[PDB]
């Protein structure tokens, strides 16, 4: 119907941070290790 | 008591209307717009090699 229904609202705020980005094909993907970051000494095993 | 139900969002797609001339197959075929096939009986093509 050429509808503007779903969403176009406010353009939120952007902030820089440390991360990693790889290019597997033209789909460009994050990388995240989640062991040394948050589950460091926490007694919950990593999933 | 208050108990309500929430339609938290609605999503749609669009029929991606492909155009046959906007397509890599288009040089295989002289696609001709001839609106007069209905009153036509038959065509022929001769070849002189």
């Amino acid at each position: 119907n050429r509808e503007t229904l779903d969403e176009l609202e406010s353009a939120p705020q952007t902030t820089r941070v440390r991360a990693d980005l790889v290019a597997i094909g033209d789909r460009l993907v994050f990388l995240e290790a989640l062991e040394k970051r948050i589950y460091a000494a926490t007694n919950v095993p990593y999933p | 008591d208050v108990e309500f139900d929430a339609l938290l969002g609605s999503y749609c797609n669009t029929l991606s209307l492909v155009r046959f001339l906007e397509l890599g197959l288009s040089v295989a075929c002289v696609c001709t717009k001839f609106p007069e096939l209905a009153y036509m009986n038959e065509g022929r093509v001769q070849f002189e090699v």
